């Protein structure tokens, strides 16, 4: 990825047996949790959250007015369709508060069920045993280069 | 063992397979044998497995610092062009899977193969030949995987209730195999504090004296109170080993594995660490250890602490701006004001994070990471050194969670570069020293 | 004499080449030494006079401390008692060693270090 | 695009690689907005090689200048003055982001400032002279393409910039889902994208070329690079992004380059990520992928080699390219044409023949 | 290996033979001596 | 449509109680698919009889003690959980164990009513101290799987009624793992290894066929839909 | 001792083999010279004293022989 | 002398060795590596490399 | 506590390409292991038809362009991978496609041979202009899973043959979920099967079952 996170392809699983969302949508990559915290590159997690936001869309609550987190000059960004691209300039890009507010947002897969909570996590089903993983796992879309 | 690309193996053993497929009627003369390998006719593969059987190979990764940088393994034909390396030998090779490569060498003579199997074999070299400490000891995933398995959670599911007046104890199980049938159902939790009767495991030394003192129990049943995981954990250790019943920090695992090498043969430790690996990985994924912007949080006291020391510096800055303060003492004062101010955020930060947070579990278990590292992620990165080596009195109030600023970022690189540049010449000099020690 | 082999856990075999194993056991961690580091280690193995030379007691006896600002004077009164031993110019930048810090009247043995720093191996 | 804009301290007339001390390698306050401090080699060339900043500019005398917006009496004008390092220290540089007052005035009680130290201090907005044109002045093009740059440590960022250059063009070339501002601006200025220089309309669109009928009545045409072997073997293929009747404007994007989509840099694909440790397969920086990424050619890329052989005049005769080989089976030549060169469209395996050649022999015996 | 026989005993590294030659080209008389059969020739 | 070659089922006997089974070769990655499904069928899908609730004379409001024997109430409950008896009643049947002799009690001392047969007479239940009696009732109802002790609000009406954890299935422990095989012909094919430790009610081989039939018939609900698409035999 | 079944190269265990020789080094030459001895037989001349495996390598044979004490040696 | 030569200051070492007319016994292990000899350590030691192996008369009987 | 009401599998409908399936009742802790056992089998072993190779007159390989066509040959094959076809006959059968003059070629323009159908003729292949002519034939084979393109040097094909990655997967996306209980408590699972329209969720699930039934043996 763009954050200095590099690694070889250890294994390539059949799409059948792979952590897949309640939709039945298999994840494409599985990155280890341990190499993330100590290396001080947390942007890769941020763009993993935003990557999911831009993929499924979102709509900020028009209910009665603009929430407090969107008070600091997000303009006309209240709604975006599914698959819309996003740009966060390096030092003027989005901020932490604005992320959370967007984490909970529009919820079609096809049916009207959400696939990711406001923490950026989802309950994945193991493709081998077929049983859910005990805890909520972070999913999203990340930009990785060959 | 090690995974060897079939293409690579074929060329390495080319002269060997050529003879084998000529011994068999596959090829009539050596000329036909050579071409039969070059074009890779499908018959050779069945032949390659035979020549490679129990034929060791040497695996080296540069730079070779200690002799453990070269170790023998039993080759296994693998699909693909990459090499499969056992995860427990990464420590010795200092091997990262970020794209590193490794060299393979084929011992030919009988003496060379004997030396590989005996002297340099992977499983025979476990402890480092400098400190005696164990090297193949589990690490980074196997740590958190086991740490999660052996940990004891208060108020878990199916916890032994110590029942009273109307219900028997409720926390007892006929056997460990029953706790499994209860775990599969929503009844039991792997981290519960239930007590079980164990027939095939050995109790601690102390309790064994009081319980039997006539001998030990290979079939004699006894009961102790442990987490279901701690039972399965001890099933990985040798049946002759006493029951530990602890939560396995890395140091605790070092104590145990270090003990096996004193009381047991090498092959016993070789297989015990293998079982710790498989168990550690399985529970490392079931550990529910991920990372998120949510699981990264900041202590609310950071605002007050920050603004508090700000005025303390402004007053001292006002004292220096008054003309009486010494310029060298001013910065030194600020450096001291902010240095211990960082500890406060560190103290407040640790107090905030729940013990089961995924970020701290990684550091607690000793798998990987520091607290100073988690202090810069959330809270404050702290002070940064200047190019001349002095401490820039301007601190980095922001943390990499909230993101630094244009000036905070430009200042950090000032020091971050000097550190990365040091590592460059720290290997060239350390190598120049090792060459003189060797000579 | 050598003792147990760290890798085997038993008495070292007779073929072992402990020389190389020692050089590697010392050098391999050198990458982890903040180079009070590689420069100091190389200074020791190379037997060069220390970076900031520190004096060592030459004979047993009580010490008489004196301060000529910008310097230090240390004199050892032997228990013989024989010829006194004086250490003329000791830069105050290099402060005294600790037992606390050396003070006037303290006793000193034949090899003790008089000031913080690195004692000259050739001297000792 | 980074090779050009690269700045080197090596070569004749400058310090050599092995001799230079570490004092030069360190960042300097005057590097702000001129030479990116985050983009530099990791190896022995640290600090000696860097890329020109985004808004930086070179002086006719050889000194790098940076754009600034001068402020007068707490009001930032539209006057933009490029200043060299010498004259920069003379003044006080307000920070790029500072609260703006409606028509232009310093709203904050105090303003961030930079001194000749450089030093960071405050005033009530009265003594400021110049302000930063925008954030990321110090950043380079590659560095400015890292989303959430401010959050990552300089160490991992430096690796992030150096690795963008090392990407390879894919077959599909999907653009980044979460990006920065530089994506589209950097692709057109690279030159691997086809831009129209006159407003007009498309006359034809083919994989081979794209013609436009400008309003001027003139006619421009652009031949598309198709599967051109790059210097390092990557595929330089281009694809048209416009239809026949489309209208276009001067400076628009007509076709995509190798790593571009709709005008912006697309160095990789967007993938569904899961940050759980998984059965010890993704461990120690290793990674695991869905086999979908193979069946659907999402991470597929094309690579091209160039093989060369000549037939020269030998002291014992003349080399001849021919299909006749001294000792070979008629099968090994099954893919050769009359002249003895591989037939276009054939498959080649390690050791196969590409061009048959023969040279005279002496005194066989 | 092709015949399945035992691997033979090693010989003299060609590089070392080159070293003696390069030392002789410096006017350094380098003689390989036996225990008692004084001089040996590399041919 | 589909034809493949060729799966085979083998069995290695570790003991009269345990047996290891392996299937070779499978198609990738069928090993993981059916593997976890078998561990469930054998574990919770085979019919068996077990103890449900017990009442011991002398224990009504007492917490945990039995004067006259060295075994406590808890140690005896888990001592009875190991009782293996095949009941043909299909309904709860109450057996009885009453012994006053100062000697070791075993599973053979209980008188099983017509239809229930104890398979482990040698099992120890309690040691009776000198001059002590022991009277206990046992409720046995056929079931499947593992049913934890249930107090259905009717266990409160009974004074001294102790519901116990019921192990209905004959197999008390099972596990599985997969490996690769197929030197050249197949490449990285799956091999399924399954470990079954069975109770003396049924041998490992019978527990397999029972799981095989219960599993095959279950997937017939889908095949009956069309039966058009098929595979190899 | 119940270690487990060892697989291939790890069998027989070194521990059980080191009690048959003075050191790991002596063990090397011990099995090494015997291995070259076996291969000559298939073309000194003795053995295989133990029942050879299907395609067992001679070096692997000599190791099994040393495990069963089927041969003795004398250091130089 | 050829050990000191390969280590450092080759020209310095060779000139003094030629004047002193030095003779190298080839005992050290680096000298043996250069000429391709068996280093005098580990399995290369005399007691180990001279080990003689033969099957016991009781074993040859079993055949 | 034996409870026997034999498992009931009743169909449903959500869309035309997908339809839910429900089975009840089942012992506790069964739906997960039984649902994934079908999902693993659906996503892989459902037989189908797919295009193995293709031959275009003007082009001798995959890395050239065609006069007048807007898409290069390699990008056209990428589009053709999206073709969902069903072949009711064994024994590879060749399709045919020929278009002249301007327009936009689509899957519908392909003429199917006996007993073969293109189930998404709405798909875009290539946009041709006045000078553009596209003459290409496609070989449809029958299989299951994903088979990487077979190189013609391995097969008996000639230099003009363009092998392509073949994906015989009628099923598209699958998921499941279970309703537990806490009278005794059982488990009931409902599965959601979606197909590419080459077969219905009913026939697909029947294929898995029939393929899954034959496998379990004793
Ligand atoms: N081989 C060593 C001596 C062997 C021994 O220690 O006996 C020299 O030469």
């Amino acid at each position: 990825g763009r954050h200095g996170n590099k690694g070889v392809i250890g294994k390539i699983l059949p799409v059948e047996d792979m952590p897949f969302l309640p939709d039945g949508t298999p994840v494409d990559i599985i990155l280890n949790t341990h190499g993330v915290p100590r290396r001080m590159n947390i942007g890769q997690i941020l763009e993993t959250h935003l990557g999911w936001v831009a993929k499924a869309g979102w709509n900020i609550d028009v209910a009665a007015g603009v929430p407090d987190w969107a008070s600091k000059l997000p303009e006309e960004l209240y709604s975006a369709p599914a698959d819309s691209t996003v740009a966060t300039p390096v030092f003027d890009g989005a901020q932490e508060g604005e992320l959370a507010g967007l984490l909970g947002s529009t919820l079609p897969n096809r049916d009207g069920e959400v696939m990711v909570d406001a923490d950026g996590k989802s309950t994945l089903f193991d493709g081998r045993s077929g049983e859910p993983f005990p805890y909520p796992v972070t999913v999203g879309y990340m930009y990785i280069l060959k | 063992q090690c995974g060897l690309p079939k293409l690579m193996a074929l060329e390495l053993f080319k002269p060997f397979v050529m003879k084998r497929l000529v011994d068999l009627n596959h090829a009539q003369n050596i000329k036909s044998a050579k071409r039969m390998v070059e074009r890779q006719r499908p018959q050779v593969w069945d032949v390659l497995e035979e020549v490679i059987a129990e034929h060791p190979v040497l695996l080296n990764r540069a730079p070779t610092l200690h002799r453990l940088g070269i170790q023998a393994f039993e080759p296994q034909l693998v699909e693909g062009k990459a090499i499969q390396l056992h995860p427990l030998v990464c420590e010795a090779f200092n091997a990262d899977f970020d794209g590193d490569q490794m060299a393979v060498h084929l011992p030919l003579s009988a003496e060379a193969q004997a030396e590989a199997r005996i002297l340099m074999l992977s499983s025979n070299n476990i402890l480092s030949p400098a400190s005696g400490k164990p090297l193949a000891m589990p690490r980074l995933d196997m740590v958190t995987g086991l740490y999660y398995l052996t940990t004891l959670v208060e108020g878990a599911t199916g916890e032994y209730q110590a029942a009273t007046k109307d219900a028997p104890e409720q926390g007892v199980y006929s056997s460990p195999a029953e706790a499994i049938m209860a775990m599969d159902r929503g009844a039991l939790s792997v981290r519960a504090k239930i007590k079980v009767r164990l027939t095939e495991l050995r109790p601690p030394t102390d309790l064994e004296a009081q319980l039997f003192e006539n001998g030990w129990k290979p079939g004699d049943a006894w009961t102790a109170e442990t987490t279901l995981g701690r039972v399965m954990f001890n099933e990985l250790l040798p049946k002759s080993y006493p029951f530990v019943n602890e939560q396995m920090h890395k140091k605790v695992q070092a104590r145990i594995i270090n003990d096996l090498a004193e009381r047991f043969p090498m092959i016993v430790v070789a297989q015990t660490v293998d079982k710790l690996k498989d168990a550690g990985f399985y529970w490392a994924t079931r550990s529910g250890v991920t990372v998120s912007m949510a699981d990264v949080l900041v202590p609310p006291q950071k605002q007050e602490i920050l603004e508090r020391h700000e005025a303390e510096a402004d007053a001292i800055e006002r004292k220096y701006q008054r003309g009486a303060l010494n310029h060298t003492e001013r910065n030194e004062s600020l450096v001291k004001i902010w240095q211990d101010a960082t500890e406060e955020v560190g103290k407040a930060l640790e107090e905030f994070y729940p013990a089961d947070n995924p970020i701290i579990t990684i550091v607690k278990s000793g798998a990987t990471g520091n607290l100073t590292q988690t202090r810069t992620l959330a809270g404050m990165k702290g002070l940064v050194t200047n190019p001349k080596g002095e401490f820039i009195p301007r601190p980095i109030k922001s943390s990499f969670r909230e993101g630094l600023t244009v000036l905070e970022y430009f200042i950090n690189t000032h020091g971050a570069r000097k550190g990365l540049a040091d590592t460059a010449l720290r290997t060239a000099d350390s190598g120049y020293l090792t060459r003189r020690l060797v000579d | 004499c050598y003792g147990r082999s760290m890798a085997t856990g038993k008495l070292v075999d007779i073929g072992e080449a402990v020389g190389i194993v020692a050089a590697q056991s010392i050098g391999e961690p050198g990458t982890q030494l903040t180079m009070g580091g590689l420069p100091r280690v190389q200074e020791l193995f190379e037997a060069r006079v220390p970076r900031n030379k520190a004096p060592i007691a030459d004979v047993a006896g009580r010490v008489r401390l004196e301060e000529s600002d910008k310097f230090f004077k240390i004199t050892i009164v032997p228990d013989d008692g024989g010829e006194e031993v004086v250490y003329d110019k000791l830069s105050k930048r290099q402060r005294l060693r600790v037992i606390g810090v050396l003070s006037d009247g303290d006793h000193v043995e034949v090899g003790d270090q008089l000031m913080e720093g690195a004692a000259d191996p050739h001297e000792v | 695009l980074t090779h050009k804009r690269r700045l080197s301290a090596l070569g004749p007339g400058g310090l050599s690689r092995e001799r230079a001390g570490l004092e030069v390698r360190d960042v300097h306050p005057s590097h702000y907005g001129r030479m990116c401090p985050i983009e530099t080699p990791e190896g022995p060339n640290i600090g000696l090689i860097g890329s020109l900043s985004v808004y930086a500019r070179v002086n006719p005398f050889g000194f790098i200048e940076t754009p600034y917006r001068k402020v007068e009496n707490g009001v930032v004008t539209d006057q933009i003055d490029y200043l060299t390092a010498d004259e920069e220290d003379r003044h006080v540089v307000a920070q790029a982001n500072s609260p703006t007052d409606e028509n232009g005035r310093f709203t904050e009680d105090r303003v961030m400032v930079r001194k000749k130290g450089g030093e960071v201090e405050f005033v009530s907005a009265d003594q400021v002279d110049y302000m930063d044109v925008s954030p990321r002045q110090m950043v380079s093009v590659a560095t400015a393409m890292i989303p959430f740059l401010e959050h990552d440590d300089a160490n991992r960022a430096l690796m992030g910039a150096n690795m963008q250059r090392q990407a390879v063009p894919l077959v599909r070339s999907e653009a980044p889902l979460v990006g920065t501002g530089m994506e589209l601006r950097a692709a057109i200025d690279a030159g691997d994208v086809v831009v129209a220089d006159k407003t007009g309309v498309i006359e034809e669109v083919s994989a081979d070329y794209i013609t436009v009928m400008a309003d001027d009545g003139t006619r421009q045409s652009y031949r598309l690079r198709k599967f051109a072997r790059s210097n390092h073997g990557t595929c330089a293929n281009q694809r048209p992004i416009v239809d026949a009747g489309q209208r276009v404007e001067a400076g628009q994007v007509i076709a995509d380059g190798p790593c571009t989509q709709n005008g912006e840099m697309a160095l990789g694909k967007n993938l569904l990520v899961a940050i759980m440790p998984w059965e010890g397969h993704n461990y120690e920086d290793a990674i695991i992928l869905s086999n979908r990424l193979v069946e659907e050619d999402v991470l597929t890329s094309i690579h091209i080699e160039e093989h060369e052989i000549d037939a020269r005049d030998t002291k014992l005769g003349a080399e001849e390219i021919t299909r006749d080989i001294p000792n070979v089976s008629d099968e090994v030549l099954a893919d050769l044409d009359e002249r003895g060169i591989v037939r276009i469209g054939a498959e080649v395996r390690d050791g196969d023949i590409l061009v048959g050649k023969v040279t005279p022999k002496g005194e066989t015996e | 290996i092709v015949k399945g026989e035992n691997i033979p005993e090693p010989g003299i590294p060609e590089s070392f033979k080159v070293l003696l030659k390069e030392l002789q080209s410096l006017c350094l008389n380098v003689e390989v001596l036996s225990s008692d059969g004084a001089a040996i020739e590399m041919r | 449509m589909l034809i493949s070659q060729r799966p085979t089922l083998s069995e290695e006997t570790v003991a009269e109680n345990r047996s290891r089974f392996v299937i070779e070769p499978l198609e990738p990655g069928f090993g993981y698919t059916l593997g976890n499904s078998l561990r469930r069928t054998l574990l919770s899908s085979i019919p068996g009889a077990a103890v449900t609730s017990i009442r011991i004379d002398g224990v009504l409001h007492e917490f945990t003690t039995v004067p006259g024997v060295k075994e406590d109430v808890t140690d005896i409950i888990l001592n009875l959980k190991g009782l293996v008896v095949s009941s043909d009643d299909d309904e709860p049947v109450t057996m009885y164990l009453r012994k006053q002799g100062p000697g070791v009690v075993t599973a053979g001392d209980i008188v099983p009513p017509a239809g229930v047969t104890v398979h482990n007479p040698d099992m120890h239940i309690a040691t009776l101290n000198d001059k002590g009696k022991l009277e206990v009732e046992l409720v046995v109802e056929r079931g499947r799987g593992y049913v934890p002790a249930v107090q259905n609000k009717a266990s409160g009406a009974e004074i001294g009624r102790i519901p116990v954890d019921s192990i209905y299935s004959p197999v008390l422990k099972v596990t599985y793992k997969v490996e690769a095989t197929r030197v050249e012909q197949r490449t990285d094919f799956d091999k399924l290894i399954i470990d079954v430790e069975t109770k003396n009610s049924i041998s490992p081989r019978d527990a397999l066929a029972s799981a095989g039939g219960t599993l095959v018939e279950l997937f017939g609900l889908a095949r009956e839909l069309n039966a058009d698409s098929e595979h190899i035999e | 001792s119940a270690y487990d079944t060892p697989l291939g190269i790890t069998n027989p265990p070194i521990d059980e083999l080191l009690s048959r020789a003075s050191s790991k080094y002596a063990l090397v030459i011990y099995a090494a010279k015997r291995a070259r001895q076996i291969n000559d037989y298939y073309n000194e001349y003795v053995g295989p004293l133990v029942e050879p495996g299907l395609q067992e390598k001679p070096l692997s044979i000599a190791l099994r022989e040393i495990h069963g004490d089927l041969l003795e040696h004398t250091e130089g | 002398w050829l050990s000191a030569a390969s280590f450092q200051e080759t020209t310095r070492v060779l000139t003094d060795a030629a004047i002193n007319c030095r003779s190298d016994k080839l005992n050290g292990l680096k000298e043996n590596v250069i000429i391709g000899k068996l280093i005098p350590a580990g399995t290369g030691i005399s007691r180990y490399r001279n080990i003689q192996v033969q099957p016991t008369e009781e074993a040859r009987a079993a055949a």
